[PDB]
């Protein structure tokens, strides 16, 4: 599997350049730290390390892990936000509030988003969720 | 009075002004004596001298 | 070069009439009556739908790939 | 039939607050063509060009109102 | 290569989002529910209600021969 | 007549935002509402209507901002004392380059701390800070840490000084009003008791480190400056007109002076900059001068002038009442004061940006290109856009403060009066040099690409010669001895002279002009014109025109007046301003291109001991600087491989800018090319599909208006375009060497 | 000449009068809305297009229309 | 007790957000770079 | 015919064109208790005389401009200005107000024109009158 590139401690182009990669931070040890996690991965003719998001489990560092995580987090700021702008919805100025954010009810659906996909499967079933066409507005179809 | 600008043809609301360039007696009897606008000229002889 | 960059360039131009013609179609010649619940008078009920998932994939496209080449750069 | 104070959807096919809902300030008497006022909690676009809001009451028939409660 | 391939479908959804929404709102908005009597081709409804430039299908006709060559480049 | 505690100081209105405007107080409805805001904040003269009050937040404003630019001349000097190398630097000048920013290494941003010299590490400084002070006589950190420290105090001192004299002590309208006052005030006030004190810096304090530095001394061998005023006798050391003392200056004898106050003229050829000595007199005769000139009008002891009788009495035959009226509008309208001192302090800028080129004042700062280049093209931007807020200001003064019935026959009903043939004339003046200078370059680039070299614009060719500006140059050369005998050298060795070779660089030598210098001054003349006739139209025409008779109902700021009458989109003031802001920007792009290809070629390089100069681009523009192909390849796309090839180096962040440039500017076209219905239709299906999951906002969006659309398009277009030819510019300087 | 049409949701506030810069409309005694008037259009040959009583009107979906039409020296607003 | 609703004004609190998310993302950096997947 | 005394004017170049004595010119007629300063709509400021004024003017829109400055801006308000348009033939034709009664105030005899008996929103279909030469609001 993936014939046309190596794996990056057999490419001699990852070896040529990972002995003079730059330290990023003021570790000296940054960019041999950077060889040593790099050379585990899957590198190209050029010696850059490629990504694969087919969906190969060994490749799950590549897409899946930093993607699941991605949507955990968007997840928790969607449905901090959504519940935010329920709860204040029945309110005398739902505008002010919006301008001007009531800094503790934020701060408690804030540390309230870690059970988030319970949460939204929960509303979905009990039709909180998504209202119906002739509920919302319209255009002029 | 010692006022050069004046209304144009002494009408202030004609959108023009009497100038030293637009309307001084030079200009008029110079321009006026152009053959484009020369009195008696037959046009065959404005288009000549032209 | 010459040759393939030539018919990209009038099928775009051609595809971009089709659309502006649909449109003038809409404008002069559409019988909501004549149509009336089929797939034109469908496509017209529902067309928010279409033009905000549009937009929502044109956001998701653009700001991925201007990331990635960004973060590249 | 309608009162002030009931919640009704705009039926006009044409209004800005098409599917929205809106309140009953009042009924004007009859031989009215559009007798019943409707107030709505978002505005329109009503104005000249930058302005912050616009207005948020209309006139309409009976007809075109649908009575939600 | 997939990378532009990535920017050369965000082009080809942005400019069909573009003459899509011209199209389907060619009829009427609701900005200007009218829209049917006033033609294809018109200048704007004013500055009338918040501003109307550009809000016929030709002017998104127009808007998308801006994406459709910024796609072909 | 000072009021007490008019405003009281409380925190609760600072958490309502909108409580300056009426409307904005009621609370969101739409978004245009913030939008709204920020758009209203400063328009003092619309929140309320009584001149007093504006008066009053004009003047806390002002010492606002005067605290802001303390707050950042503070940081430019603790950021060159503690993260700098200034010293270093001034041991030795050209070895090193001048740096004052040090950035932490975090995700490789660390190779932006590239090799300056003496194992230092930072971004190359090219804002002269190092030549400026130098010139001043500092020697080292702590000092540039007091001065940084005392930049604080001065901040606090001018947010102390705004509160008061807003909230608890604040004057009266007459107090602004007099004008006749206020400009004595400021003339032998301001200016020339700040330019006689800077003289007095300069000879006292300036002067000894900055000749010892020339001579050879170590600046750790020169003491510090304060011994210097502890005993005198250093500069009868040094100077040895200070044994007199001041008996030649009370006793009509200046000539005792004429060792320390000199007439040179030229360079110093140590270090490149203008004679200290030079400058102090200069400064010296412009205090005196100033002094003199803050003594001419009536304040409180009834000698001088009223301004009010002097323009009461300039009328003639062509003028009718003549300026008759003008101190009214300049002592009750803010605006017309705002828009003739825009006018006349861009143009200074202008003014500074080409003097300061040609007639270096900092030592090391002529050699250094980059600093050269960098202080031309930000003087010339912040003039070009100071001028533009004047024709902004003249408008807004014609919609808001004008009145008819109080300027009749003067000056500027005359001009409201024939508007149209001033207009008609310029736009026929614009034309002429459009034609005349780029169809100069049409005709020059067709000529060529048909291979008719014989046939160009040039001076191998059809030849342009400039004979009046190389006439002026001849007198400017035969100036000093003939008729100015007092005078050493020439004003500048641009008019002619010899080259001045500071290290192995050039400083300046003449700048000759030849055909392409006329087709670019006339470029120049053109580009001008177009924006001067933009702006005057947009302030002639600000209240009326044959089109809308009413434009002055309609304000200063609107989109139109509908599609009717043809079309009538971009009419009011604002939308003028919105167009020269283009042209001016094109003006000045043209400008700074031509100096800096001009500068590159006839005059920047390296010289020979032998005292020959090799130019940085070769003397391209006598033959490539006439055609618009030779500015594309020769100048662009050639000077260009430095700003592309910086990736992988420390010039490497002028890289991202000059793509990051590229993107605003093309993200402005959104904005610029279309309209708000369209934007607003989108916003419609979004809000429905917000609908369909309730995530409605309660404020509801809507697409930015017409005036809001065209103002994001030219603040994107204009940032994105500076910010390009700014990393172009500081990527090409950066390497010339 | 321009085409301004008056639909039957006018509720007679007379805006669209005021707000009109070339005397286009009137107002002439009707019997529908409360105010008991409606707009009217007798001058559409002086209507130049601009639209300030389709800005002024307060009615969603406003009842004044105004359509560009036949273009002419008063509708295009010239003064020569 | 108008500072406090001047604090939470939308721009303060999306530029404290800003600042406190670039902190993390800066000391995660500063702590451990260099991560492109998971190793 | 048109009678009243000009306002005293230095003269501009805003005012009348060729299309004065072509086409067309429009004329605004007002009686002035004093004598004040206005401002012309093309461009400068005039003086109006004290009892009748007549000014020339090339488009309607200025004399309407005119007439809505003499009613706002001066504190005893001109309300008594007659705008006729003025023909090279000589005719001239009373313009504003037209009955006699400024437009915002109703008066019996005024006819209803330009007014529908529909709704905007019930206009008929353009593909209902195709190739009739009429618009949907013209039907
Ligand atoms: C380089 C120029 C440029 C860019 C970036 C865009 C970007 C966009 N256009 Mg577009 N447009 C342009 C030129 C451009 N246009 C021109 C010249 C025209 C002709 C007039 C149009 C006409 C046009 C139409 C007619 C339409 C668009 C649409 C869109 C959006 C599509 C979504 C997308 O691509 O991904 C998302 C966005 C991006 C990749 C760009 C923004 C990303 C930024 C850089 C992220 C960082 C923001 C930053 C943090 C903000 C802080 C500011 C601070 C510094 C002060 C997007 C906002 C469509 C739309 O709205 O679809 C939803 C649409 O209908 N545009
Ligand atoms: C207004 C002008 C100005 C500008 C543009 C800068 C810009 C900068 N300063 Mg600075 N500074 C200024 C005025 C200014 N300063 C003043 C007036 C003082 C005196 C109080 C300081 C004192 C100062 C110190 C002590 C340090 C900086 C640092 C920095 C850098 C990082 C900023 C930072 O830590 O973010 C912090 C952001 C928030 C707190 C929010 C940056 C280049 C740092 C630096 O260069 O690192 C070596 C640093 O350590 N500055
Ligand atoms: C802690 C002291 C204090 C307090 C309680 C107030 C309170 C008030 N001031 Mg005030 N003011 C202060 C200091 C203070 N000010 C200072 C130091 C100055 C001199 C610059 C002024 C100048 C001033 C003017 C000219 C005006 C007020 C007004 C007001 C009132 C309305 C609130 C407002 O402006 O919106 C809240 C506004 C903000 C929170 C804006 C913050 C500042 C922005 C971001 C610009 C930053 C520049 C800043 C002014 C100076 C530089 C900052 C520095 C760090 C370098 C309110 C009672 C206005 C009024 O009468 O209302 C009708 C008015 O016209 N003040
Ligand atoms: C604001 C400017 C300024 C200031 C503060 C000073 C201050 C001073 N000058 Mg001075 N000076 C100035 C401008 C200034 N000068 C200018 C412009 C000239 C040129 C005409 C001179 C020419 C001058 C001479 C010739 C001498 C001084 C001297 C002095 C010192 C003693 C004078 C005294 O107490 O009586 C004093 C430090 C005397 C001294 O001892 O020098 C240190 C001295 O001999 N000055
Ligand atoms: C001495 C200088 C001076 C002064 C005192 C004023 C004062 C004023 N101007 Mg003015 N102006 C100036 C220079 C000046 N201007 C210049 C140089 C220009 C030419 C560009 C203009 C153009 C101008 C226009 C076109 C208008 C004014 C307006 C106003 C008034 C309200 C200002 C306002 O809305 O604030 C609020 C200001 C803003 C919201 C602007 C902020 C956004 C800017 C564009 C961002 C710029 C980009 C920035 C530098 C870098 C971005 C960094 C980012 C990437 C993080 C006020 C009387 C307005 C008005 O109401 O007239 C009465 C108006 O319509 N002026
Ligand atoms: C490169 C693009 C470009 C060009 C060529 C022009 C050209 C012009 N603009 Mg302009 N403009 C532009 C971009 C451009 N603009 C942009 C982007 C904006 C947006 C802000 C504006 C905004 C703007 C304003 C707001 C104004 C102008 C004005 C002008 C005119 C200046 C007078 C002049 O030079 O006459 C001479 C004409 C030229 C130099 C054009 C080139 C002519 C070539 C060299 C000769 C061709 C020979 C022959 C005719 C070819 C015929 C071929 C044959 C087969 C028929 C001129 C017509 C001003 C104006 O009208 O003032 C009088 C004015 O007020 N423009
Ligand atoms: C028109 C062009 C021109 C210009 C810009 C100058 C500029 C200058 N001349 Mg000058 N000069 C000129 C023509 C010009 N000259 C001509 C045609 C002659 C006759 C041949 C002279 C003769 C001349 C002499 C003799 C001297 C100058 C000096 C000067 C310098 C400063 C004094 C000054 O002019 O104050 C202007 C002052 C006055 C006009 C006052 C005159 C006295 C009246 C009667 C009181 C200055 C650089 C002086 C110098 O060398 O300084 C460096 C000096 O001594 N000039
Ligand atoms: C580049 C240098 C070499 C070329 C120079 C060419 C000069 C061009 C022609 C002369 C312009 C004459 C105006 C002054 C003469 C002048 O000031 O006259 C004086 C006259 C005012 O006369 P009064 O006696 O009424 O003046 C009393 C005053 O105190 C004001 O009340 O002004 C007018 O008549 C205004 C009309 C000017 C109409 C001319 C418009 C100018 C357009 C050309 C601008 C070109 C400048 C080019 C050089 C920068
Ligand atoms: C849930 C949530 C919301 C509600 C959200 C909605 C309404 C979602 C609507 C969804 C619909 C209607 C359809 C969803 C289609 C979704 C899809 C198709 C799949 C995307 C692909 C997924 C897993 C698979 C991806 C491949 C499969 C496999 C995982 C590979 O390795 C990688 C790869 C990319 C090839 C918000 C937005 C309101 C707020 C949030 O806080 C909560
Ligand atoms: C891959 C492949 C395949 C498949 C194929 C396919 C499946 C295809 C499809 C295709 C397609 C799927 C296409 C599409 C296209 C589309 C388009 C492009 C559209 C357009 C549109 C338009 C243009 C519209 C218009 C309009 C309007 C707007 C309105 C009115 C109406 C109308 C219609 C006119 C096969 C098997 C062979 C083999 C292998 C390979
Ligand atoms: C433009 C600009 C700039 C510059 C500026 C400058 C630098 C200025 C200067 C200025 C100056 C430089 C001034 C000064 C002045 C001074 C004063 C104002 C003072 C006065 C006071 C007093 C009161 C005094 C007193 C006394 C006496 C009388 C005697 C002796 C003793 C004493 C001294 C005490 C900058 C770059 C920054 C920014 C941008 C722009
Ligand atoms: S600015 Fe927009 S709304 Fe106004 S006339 Fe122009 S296109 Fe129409
Ligand atoms: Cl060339």
């Amino acid at each position: 599997d993936f014939a046309n590139l190596t794996p990056c401690s057999e490419n001699p182009a990852y070896l040529a350049k990972s002995k003079n990669f730059l330290n990023t931070t003021n570790d000296p040890n940054s960019g041999k730290i950077r060889a040593e996690r790099y050379a585990s991965a899957l590198c190209g003719p050029e010696g850059y390390p490629h990504l694969i998001v087919d969906g190969r489990f060994t490749h799950a560092g590549d897409f899946l892990i930093p993607s699941i995580l991605f949507l955990y987090i968007a997840g928790w700021i969607g449905w901090v936000g959504r519940s935010y702008l329920i709860e204040i919805r029945e309110s005398k100025n739902p505008e002010m509030q919006e301008v001007v954010i009531n800094v503790p009810l934020a701060i408690k659906k804030m540390l309230g988003g870690f059970l988030w996909p319970l949460a939204a499967v929960g509303e979905y079933t009990s039709g909180k969720l998504v209202m119906k066409d002739s509920e919302i507005p319209t255009s002029p179809r | 009075s010692n006022q050069v600008v004046q209304a144009y043809n002494g009408d202030p609301f004609v959108g023009h002004l009497s100038t030293p360039i637009s309307d001084s007696a030079f200009t008029r009897t110079f321009i006026g004596n152009l053959p484009a606008y020369r009195k008696g000229l037959s046009p065959i002889l404005r288009g000549l001298e032209v | 070069a010459a040759l393939y960059t030539h018919h990209q360039y009038i099928a775009g131009f051609l595809m971009v009439g089709a659309f502006a013609h649909g449109a003038i179609f809409f404008v002069r010649d559409y019988d909501p009556v004549a149509n009336k619940d089929n797939v034109l008078a469908r496509m017209l009920e529902h067309k928010e739908a279409l033009i905000s998932h549009l937009s929502w994939v044109s956001l998701f496209l653009g700001f991925h790939t201007l990331g990635l080449y960004v973060h590249n750069d | 039939a309608l009162n002030r104070g009931d919640k009704v959807r705009i039926k006009r096919t044409e209004s800005y607050w098409y599917g929205d809902v809106g309140t009953v300030a009042s009924v004007e008497k009859s031989g009215i063509l559009y007798p019943v006022i409707v107030r709505f909690d978002r505005v329109n676009y009503n104005g000249f060009s930058g302005s912050a809001s616009g207005v948020n009451t209309n006139n309409f028939a009976e007809n075109e109102l649908e009575l939600v409660q | 290569d997939f990378l532009v391939h990535h920017a050369i479908a965000l082009g080809l959804h942005t400019t069909a989002l573009i003459l899509i929404k011209g199209a389907l709102d060619a009829r009427g908005s609701k900005l200007m529910p009218d829209k049917k009597d006033f033609g294809y081709s018109f200048p704007c409804d004013g500055p009338g209600r918040g501003g109307t430039c550009d809000i016929s299908a030709w002017d998104a006709f127009y808007l998308a021969m801006f994406w459709m060559l910024n796609t072909l480049g | 007549s000072v009021d007490n505690n008019p405003v009281p100081t409380s925190f609760e209105k600072w958490g309502k935002p909108g409580h300056f405007d009426r409307t904005l107080a009621r609370g969101p409805k739409t978004t245009t509402w913030i939008w709204n805001l920020h758009a209203n904040a400063h328009d003092f003269d619309s929140q309320t209507s009584d001149l007093e009050d504006v008066s009053r937040k004009i003047f806390s404003a002002h010492f606002g901002h005067l605290a802001v630019v303390f707050v950042w001349l503070s940081g430019m000097y603790f950021h060159g004392a503690k993260f700098s190398n200034y010293e270093g630097w001034l041991a030795d000048p050209t070895h090193i380059k001048p740096s004052a920013q040090v950035v932490w290494p975090i995700v490789g941003q660390g190779i932006l701390n590239g090799d300056v010299g003496g194992g230092f590490h930072g971004i190359q400084i090219t804002s002269g800070l190092f030549y400026l002070w130098r010139a001043s006589g500092f020697t080292d950190s702590y000092q540039l840490y007091c001065t940084a420290i005392g930049g604080l105090v001065m901040a606090a001192l001018m947010l102390f000084a705004g509160w008061f004299h807003y909230h608890v002590k604040a004057p009266k309208l007459e107090w602004f009003q007099n004008v006749e006052s206020m400009m004595n005030h400021h003339l032998a006030g301001l200016l020339g008791l700040g330019s006689l004190g800077w003289a007095g810096h300069q000879i006292h304090v300036s002067m000894p480190i900055n000749k010892l530095l020339d001579a050879g001394v170590a600046p750790k061998d020169i003491p510090l400056p304060h011994e210097f005023i502890l005993e005198p006798s250093k500069m009868a050391e040094l100077y040895p007109s200070f044994a007199q003392g001041l008996t030649p200056f009370f006793t009509l004898n200046w000539g005792v002076y004429s060792d320390f106050l000199t007439f040179k003229g030229g360079l110093n050829p140590v270090t490149g900059g203008l004679w200290l000595s030079d400058t102090a007199h200069h400064h010296l005769a412009i205090a005196v001068l100033f002094i003199i000139a803050g003594h001419m009008y009536r304040t409180n002891w009834g000698i001088g002038h009223s301004m009010k009788e002097i323009l009461e009495a300039h009328k003639g035959p062509f003028t009718g009442e003549g300026h008759k009226g003008l101190y009214e509008i300049l002592t009750t309208s803010w605006h017309a004061q705002l828009a003739i001192n825009l006018a006349l302090l861009g143009s200074l800028t202008i003014i500074v940006a080409q003097h300061m080129y040609a007639m270096p004042p900092y030592p090391y700062q002529a050699i250094d290109y980059a600093t050269q280049l960098s202080l031309f093209t930000h003087h010339m931007w912040i003039g070009g856009f100071l001028i533009v807020g004047a024709g902004a200001h003249g408008a807004i003064f014609m919609v808001r403060d004008y009145d008819p019935a109080k300027n009749v026959n003067n000056l500027l009903d005359r001009m409201l009066r024939h508007r149209d043939a001033i207009i008609s004339h310029l736009n026929w003046v614009c034309i002429f040099l459009g034609f005349h200078s780029f169809g100069l370059y049409i005709h020059n680039d067709t000529m060529r690409a048909l291979g008719r070299p014989q046939d160009m614009f040039s001076d191998t060719a059809i030849q342009l010669q400039p004979i009046f500006a190389q006439w002026v140059q001849h007198l400017h050369t035969l100036a000093p001895g003939a008729t100015a005998p007092n005078a050493l050298a020439t004003a500048s060795y641009a008019f002619g002279g010899e080259t001045i070779a500071v290290a192995g660089k050039v400083a300046m030598m003449p700048i000759t002009l030849g055909t392409a210098d006329f087709m670019v001054h006339h470029i120049h003349a053109f580009t001008i014109h177009v924006t001067a006739l933009i702006l005057l139209k947009g302030v002639l025409y600000a209240r009326s025109s044959r089109l809308v008779p009413d434009k002055a109902n309609l304000g200063f700021r609107f989109p139109c007046d509908g599609p009717g009458r043809g079309g009538t989109c971009q009419v009011s003031g604002w939308d003028h301003v919105f167009l020269g802001l283009f042209w001016m920007y094109n003006s000045l792009s043209i400008v700074i291109f031509h100096f800096s290809w001009k500068m590159q070629s006839d005059v920047w390089g390296t010289v020979s001991p032998d005292g020959s100069v090799t130019h940085v681009t070769l003397g391209n523009f006598a033959q490539s600087a006439i055609t618009i192909n030779g500015w594309l390849r020769d100048f662009l796309w050639a000077q260009a491989a430095n700003v592309i090839n910086s990736y992988g180096s420390a010039l490497s962040a002028y890289g991202i800018m000059f793509l990051a440039g590229h993107f605003v500017f093309a993200f402005s076209l959104m904005f610029l090319f279309s309209g708000r219905g369209y934007w607003q239709e989108l916003i419609e299906s979004i809000v429905w599909a917000h609908n369909k999951l309730n995530v409605a906002p309660a404020i509801q969006p809507r697409a930015l208006s017409i005036i809001q659309g065209r103002a994001v398009g030219v603040a994107h277009y204009l940032l994105g375009g500076i910010v390009t030819t700014w990393a172009f510019f500081l990527a090409r300087s950066l390497s010339i060497g | 000449s321009h085409s301004v049409k008056i639909y039957d949701t006018c509720i007679g506030c007379t805006q669209c009068v005021r707000a009109c810069p070339l005397d286009v409309l009137e107002m002439v005694p009707w019997d529908g809305c409360k105010a008991a008037q409606i707009a009217s259009s007798p001058r559409t040959e002086d209507c130049v297009g601009c639209k300030r009583c389709e800005t002024a009107c307060p009615t969603d979906f406003l009842s004044i229309r105004v359509y560009l039409g036949a273009e002419t020296t008063r509708s295009m607003g010239l003064a020569y | 007790d108008g500072l406090k609703s001047f604090l939470s004004t939308a721009p303060v609190m999306i530029m404290a957000l800003l600042t406190f998310t670039a902190g993390i993302l800066i000391e995660f950096n500063r702590f451990y770079p260099d991560l492109l997947f998971h190793p | 015919e048109l009678s009243g005394q000009p306002p005293k004017f230095g003269g501009s170049t805003g005012g009348l064109l060729s299309k004065a004595n072509r086409e067309e010119k429009y004329a605004i007629t007002w009686t002035s208790a004093s004598e004040q300063v206005f401002e012309m709509p093309t461009g400068g400021a005039a003086i109006m005389n004290e009892g009748e004024n007549l000014l020339y003017l090339a488009r309607k829109e200025q004399c309407l401009a005119l007439g809505t400055q003499l009613r706002t801006k001066f504190k005893p308000k001109i309300q008594d200005y007659k705008i006729y348009r003025v023909y090279p033939s000589g005719e001239v034709q009373y313009l504003h107000p037209a009955d006699g009664v400024f437009p915002e105030k109703v008066n019996e005899g005024r006819e209803a024109q330009g007014t529908k008996t529909r709704r905007i929103g019930q206009n008929p279909e353009p593909v209902t009158i195709k190739f009739s030469g009429k618009a949907p609001y013209e039907v």
